[PDB]
């Protein structure tokens, strides 16, 4: 049926999925300790879990997500939280040595005794499972473990498994702030062998997280809980078509379909519109008028990319809650004949719609508003170039004074593929703009 | 006896079959239990034309339903109406469509095509004789123009004696979602102009605006939209169901509704529709009927005919009229604007009376019409298809599921003939 | 709210009237007091046969 | 089953608690399975002499019947049932509702029972199983003695009825009594109501 | 009726011994003074332990069994346990000097007056028992005084009843772990001897078992009070078709005609799949899939051999709890289409199938998990054939080099037995090879 396998790699991407899992127990109810009240909704795992947790016949939740990992502290220390119990033991893989920041020592030095492992974890999760439409990787490209122990599993899991979605979600690194110089080292590393495996790959960035939070959220000292929470939202959104229904249901299938123009580039860009506090929410209102100018409004989306810079080519908003065809459908008529918002000439149409009747709730101890009407935008644009453009010069530059390749060459790489994925990533921008040439 | 099975396919359709289905239970009095409550013998005396009966006097429809995904007809069987739905024509598949016209047309469509034509020979032995078929789809559907491109084919040799009556609805001109939806639409009509006989052509902007227009309700459910349409549809079945001097048969309908065999394309016309203090400030009169009847503002189908002329008419009156103000407001409409109709065909009207009204209004009417207005149409998807075919967009997937561009060679040139043929005949 | 209250706490009281049981997971690293030491038993009893012991032999935890 | 393909249209595989059997679960030396005493009732009685041994799985209600073979007769015997959950004896044959089993609120001391055929009659039972009875009464309030205490105590009128008839069974006043007529001088005063089991 | 003999030659059979009826006892609910509370399983000794226990009109239930041994320590020390007192006294054989890990010793030296006294035991248990279908031998290859007594008695008691099953059971030599070097020699002596009249020899090794603890029973350091349980649930497993019934039930005559595919060879593997910690099937859940992948899985066998390193002839399950066929013979459909598993094509059906319903029941102060359905896995492949294969290099050397011969020889041996066991040993690989070609 309607179900996947969440993968959360590097202990970045360990806090973001706990979170989610954390905000996932709260609109099913799931109790901390793995049952719900004498209310009848156990079974044989059949109920609106099957699509996320196992709530088998011993009554207990068992979510269909593994936490990967290679330093033991913080996995042993969410393994002491509160919903510990509820996590399967082992699908919880630790590790006793880092990667070092080093994308090939996540890759070579202690991968190959690891993949064996997680390798039986996902087939005995293949087996349970019945649809398994795909997975929901969580990592990211500067990972001092996220980087490089994803690169060989995402790998491994394409050549025996080419016939199902991976969805890809990696916080994108700050183009400005960069808490190790390595970092860009790894991330063209990862970029260059993912281009031909990955299907669709989500970037985020935390400045303008960051950004959004003083802006409207009013927040000016976050802390990840925060980011957490609001980027575990994201995910929530975009899974609410598995969990609830709507006028119409839509799929990755149908994401991946719609959104990706071409092979290669498959790198679309999400906002969500009702970013507000909820005094804010309290006396004001929310209408679809609004909340589309607003997810349209350059400066909300978290990536620091001017859409007047480069030109739209795909869309897609996932409307959550209560809304009604006939104002969506009026406003976004009045979108298209915006004369700012630049799509190509190529696609008369490149939005997709996302209808949910579910108003998403809040959570406890929360900060985020009080949203009847929701909407998830994921786009594409040219307008994303100068990231890499930004990272190209910044690679060319120490790559020429091939700094710290003293670490790399230390433990058996050579030149030939820090070579490689420059021209990958010459090809990457020739055809952004090829593509950009109408 | 002659009767009629029909045929739910897409998950437009989805929505489509179940309102189709309650209006006609609830035309027919049939509680939601499913034990029929008889008080109009005619009603009792005509649903063998379409319902088979069960034990316990629960008329069991002879429709099948068809899809790939599970949540849409769990929440039309979880539906007042589904305990009258069988399980046994609830046909589907284990796989998600991706709203790909390919898949649905080559991959997934081969291990159910052998289920759902076991099923459906089925009840056709369970009846005696068929006028023919109705299929409730959409032709920028992804599963249903999937499933019936493939499923009106195999039944053209099957059965080429009978009635293969399509029901697809038109995406919205200026806006479709779906951004491949040209080629698939390109793709279905390719078959569809081969092998149906009739087919009715449904805009939901023309409804949005007829909700502005009459409905007034601003916020409407889609399901209301579907009220409408199964209005319109249900009002041309009303004749076969019927008594009152009308000719019923689709075929005596259609014979003196196509001129050529090409002509498969239709628009439908419904009868008053009536907006807040107008039930009570209207004065329900054949003239004002006949009035609101060919009103430009009452067309819902595509767009106005305005742009071109009147090829074949045929309008059916539900209600105690007589022969005379048909017959006088066909005169009235004829001298009214006699060049806007063409002179290849004089006295193109088609009429039929129906003497038994609807439940809830006494003065009703239907109609259906072959203009020229259809150009604009295929001329619109023309210009999309040129585009986005200039330049191969959204292509790896077909060449992926073992498609060629050739295919779509000829599907645009065969409408490219279209354009002509519809061109030259007016023009 | 909570700032605010450090006034309503502090400056008039700066002032001054002038005067589990089921044990924990396996594989879980971070020495606590015993374990190796004792033996013969699933990590999870383990954990859960010291976790009522270690309130009383190894009491040295709080 | 019937009901799980009245589900949806797909199947479900339902099953029984196994919190339920948790508890309820023969663990170690302790047992659960009640193992009570009783005959046989026909028009004449032959072979009343093989105390049935009727074991309901407190975890299963599968009340199986076992024998004990006695010196030299034609019973050769044991197990009557195969420790299986058994049809109520109330019940249809065209069912259109979930059919009822046989539940624990008739099992008391001294009881008329019919497994599905032959009428079994209850006289006594074990201890252990009355000691589980005396532990939760809400399900066996028959074994609550101050429920019983409350019936007696509404009669006042036979007072002096009382101490003269049961005075007069005795004398020496030796301060014991049999229980034969025990049982028998208590089930006058109540008129033929008292249940064997709250005399007990 | 249904009743067999056991027999426990060595003081390594002995503490194995105990813990099957510490386990029978407990099912049973024998108090260890030997009699039930007030209510009535007493009679001619007619019910659930008449085909173990002996409960007469005294009321004691008496085990079917012998515990045999030449050290006073041990069989003392039970005699002075909890259950001593159900014992009978004499069936406790003791005996006051040791075979020095010399299988002759035992064999000639002192069984000559041992067995007689045993005899007189097993004649007259033979006359009380009606049915005896067999015989259960507990002993031990690496016996120091295992070796020599068992092939002795199992000579003597072959020859007078050669009408009935004999089931051996002794552990298998450790690849690697050699607790004396003069177990090899012993050991061929005992391999040579048997199989010209062993019925069913079923072998296992403790390192395996040693892996399996801190796998899932997540169990670091054991003792045999683990080590004992794990394997006295084995026999359990077995013996459950006569104590309960199922589906169908089979006995140990079945065994016999369908696991052996020719003479000589009868050395199957058994295995039992739901090993695992309490809270792992807590918060997990057991279903005959994933259980069916588990014992088919390499690592769950407790003897180091690779399956694909042989084929497969013979395999039995013998699910105990609650199952249907359905979702049973649909998953054995799957395992038999599977390409990995390599049966022998002579058999397109080389499995025996068992279903009780009465689930698998926990210890109190136990180590095993709550289970409603197992299976017990006897098993046989040619990729045995290496232990031997091990086992002869290993002696050639040192027959090569004639180590310790001189306590042999000196104490009434030659070489002539020693060297007809090397041909009959390289008679069997080659054996294994001839029905290991097809
Ligand atoms: N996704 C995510 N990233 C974070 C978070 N906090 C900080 N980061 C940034 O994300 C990067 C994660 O990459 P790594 O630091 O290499 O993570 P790792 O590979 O698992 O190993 P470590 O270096 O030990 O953390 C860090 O450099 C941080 O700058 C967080 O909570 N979630
Ligand atoms: N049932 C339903 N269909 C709608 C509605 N609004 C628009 N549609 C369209 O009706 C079309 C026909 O439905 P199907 O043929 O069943 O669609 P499909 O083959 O499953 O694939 P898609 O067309 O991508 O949905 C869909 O493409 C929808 O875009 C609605 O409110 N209800
Ligand atoms: N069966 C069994 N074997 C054990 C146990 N503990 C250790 N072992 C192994 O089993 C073997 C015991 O064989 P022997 O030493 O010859 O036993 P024995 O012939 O009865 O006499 P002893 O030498 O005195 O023990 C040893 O090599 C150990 O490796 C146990 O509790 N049971």
């Amino acid at each position: 049926m309607r179900e996947c396998i969440s993968i959360h790699v590097g202990q970045a991407g360990v806090q973001i999925g706990n979170a989610c899992w954390e905000l996932y127990c709260l609109e099913h109810g799931i109790q901390p300790d793995g049952q719900m009240p004498s209310d009848k909704t156990i079974g044989g795992g059949d109920d609106s879990f099957n699509t996320f947790f196992s709530e088998t016949g011993a009554g207990k939740h068992v979510p269909r997500a593994v936490f990967v990992d290679l330093e033991p502290t913080v996995v042993d220390e969410v393994r002491t939280g509160t919903y510990r119990q509820l996590f399967h033991p082992e699908q919880l893989i630790t590790g006793k040595e880092d990667a070092a920041n080093n994308y090939a020592r996540g890759h070579y030095t202690i991968g190959k005794e690891i993949v064996d492992l997680v390798l039986d974890r996902i087939r005995k999760l293949a087996d349970l499972c019945t649809g398994l439409q795909g997975f929901l990787i969580f990592h990211s490209f500067g990972g001092g473990t996220g980087s490089g122990f994803a690169s060989l599993l995402m790998e491994r899991l394409s050549v025996d498994y080419g016939k199902k979605s991976k969805l890809e979600f990696a916080i994108y690194p700050a183009p400005q702030v960069s808490t190790a110089v390595v970092e860009p080292y790894n991330s063209i590393l990862t970029t260059h062998t993912t281009l031909e495996h990955s299907d669709c790959a989500f970037m985020v960035d935390n400045e303008a997280i960051y950004d959004i939070c003083r802006r409207n959220l009013d927040i000016e000292r976050p802390t990840y809980t925060n980011l957490n929470r609001l980027i575990g939202q994201i995910v929530s959104s975009i899974t609410a078509s598995l969990r609830f229904d709507g006028a119409l249901n839509v799929d990755l299938t149908e994401f991946q379909t719609n959104l990706v123009p071409y092979p290669r580039i498959h790198f679309p860009l999400a906002t969500y519109a009702p970013v507000i506090s909820a005094e804010k929410a309290y006396h004001e209102q929310l209408s679809v008028a609004e909340i589309t100018n607003a997810c349209f409004e350059p400066a909300n989306q978290m990536v620091k990319c001017d859409p007047r810079h480069g030109k739209y080519m795909a869309c897609c908003m996932l409307y959550r809650g209560d809304v009604v065809p006939k104002d969506v459908n009026a406003a976004i008529a009045t979108i298209k004949t915006k004369r700012t918002i630049q799509f190509v000439d190529w696609c008369p149409t490149g939005f997709k719609v996302g209808i949910n009747y579910q108003p998403p709730t809040v959570v406890p101890g929360g900060d985020l508003a009080k949203v009847q009407r929701a909407v998830c935008m994921l786009s594409n644009t040219t307008a994303i170039a100068e990231a890499w453009a930004r990272l190209d010069h910044k690679f060319d530059l120490m790559y020429a004074k091939r700094a710290f390749v003293h670490w790399y060459v230390g433990e058996g790489m050579e030149e030939g593929e820090f070579s490689e994925a420059r021209e990958d990533l010459a090809a990457l921008e020739k055809d952004y703009e090829e593509v950009g040439v109408d | 006896m002659r009767e009629i099975v029909h045929l739910q396919a897409g998950q437009c359709g989805n929505q489509i079959g179940a309102k189709f289905w309650e209006v006609i239970s609830d035309e027919h009095g049939i509680d939601p239990t499913g034990t029929y409550h008889g008080d109009s013998d005619l009603q009792l005396e005509r649903i063998n034309v379409y319902y088979n009966e069960a034990t316990g006097g629960k008329y069991v429809p002879r429709a099948v339903l068809v899809d790939l995904e599970p949540g849409t007809m769990d929440s039309v069987r979880s539906g007042p109406f589904g305990q009258i739905f069988r399980p046994d024509n609830f046909v589907f598949g284990q796989s998600g469509a991706g709203n790909n016209w390919a898949k649905g047309h080559y991959t997934e469509g081969a291990e159910l095509v052998d289920s759902v034509l076991d099923v459906v020979r089925k009840e056709a032995e369970s009846c005696d004789c068929l006028q023919g078929f109705q299929l409730t789809h959409s032709l920028g559907g992804g599963t249903g123009s999937g499933m019936g491109t493939l499923l009106i084919s195999k039944i053209r040799e099957e059965y080429p004696d009978r009635i293969m009556n399509t029901f697809s609805v038109v995406p919205s001109p200026k806006v479709s979602d779906t951004v491949v939806e040209p080629y698939n639409a390109t793709l279905s009509v390719h078959q569809l102009v081969e092998n149906t006989d009739e087919t009715y052509c449904i805009d939901n902007e023309a409804l949005y605006d007829i909700c502005f227009r009459t409905l007034k309700l601003t916020t409407p459910t889609y399901g209301d939209l579907n009220h409408l349409v199964s209005a319109t549809m249900s009002g041309v079945t009303t004749c076969l169901r019927f008594p009152g001097q009308l000719n019923a048969d689709l075929r005596k309908l259609a014979v003196n509704m196509v001129p050529f065999p090409r002509l498969h394309f239709f628009m439908p016309g419904f009868a008053p529709l009536t907006s807040r203090g107008s039930q009570q400030y209207r004065a329900l009169t054949v003239p004002e009927l006949t009035q609101q009847m060919f009103d430009a503002k009452n067309m819902m189908a595509a767009c106005d005919p305005r742009h071109g002329r009147y090829l074949t008419v045929a309008a059916v009156f539900r209600g105690r009229m007589s022969m005379k103000e048909v017959d006088e407001q066909m005169l009235n409409v004829q001298n009214k604007n006699s060049s806007y109709f063409v002179e290849w065909i004089p006295n193109n009207v088609k009429t039929a009376v129906c003497d038994i009204p609807p439940r809830g209004l006494k003065m009703s009417a239907t109609f259906i019409g072959n203009s020229t207005a259809i150009q604009e149409l295929f001329k619109r998807i023309s210009e999309q298809f040129t585009a986005m075919f200039r330049r191969k967009a959204f292509l790896h997937w077909y060449t992926g599921e073992g498609m060629d561009e050739m295919e779509f060679t000829e599907a645009e040139s065969n409408m490219n003939d279209l354009v002509s043929e519809y061109q030259q005949y007016q023009d | 709210t909570q700032a605010m209250d450090d006034f309503d706490k502090n400056q008039f009281v700066f002032r001054h009237p002038v005067c589990r049981s089921q044990g924990l997971i396996p594989f879980y690293m971070g020495f606590i007091p015993s374990m190796q030491d004792n033996y013969a038993l699933t990590f999870g009893n383990s954990t859960r046969r010291a976790y009522q012991k270690e309130l009383d032999r190894r009491s040295h935890t709080l | 089953d019937s009901f799980r393909s009245c589900v949806g249209l797909k199947p479900t595989p339902h099953r029984k608690n196994f919190k339920k059997f948790m508890e309820l679960d023969s663990f170690g030396n302790i047992s659960n399975i009640l193992r009570y005493f009783g005959k046989l009732i026909t028009h004449k009685c032959a072979d009343v002499d093989r105390i049935f041994v009727i074991a309901f799985y407190l975890s299963d209600d599968t009340i199986s019947v076992f024998e004990p073979i006695e010196n030299n007769s034609g019973n050769a015997g044991g197990m009557f049932l195969k420790r299986s959950r058994v049809k109520k004896p109330g019940q249809e044959v065209f069912k259109s509702e979930f059919s009822e089993y046989i539940k624990a609120e008739e099992l008391y001391i001294g009881a008329t029972v019919n497994i599905n055929g032959y009428l079994f009659i209850l006289l006594n039972a074990d201890e252990y199983t009355l000691n589980y009875m005396e532990n939760n009464t809400d399900k066996f309030p028959y074994s609550n003695f101050e429920l019983a205490i409350q019936k007696l105590k509404q009669e006042k009128s036979k007072s002096r009825e009382i101490t003269q008839v049961f005075a007069a069974a005795d004398y020496n006043h030796t301060k014991v009594v049999p229980y034969n007529t025990f049982r028998d001088i208590l089930m006058s005063i109540t008129m033929g109501k008292l249940i064997d089991q709250e005399l007990i």
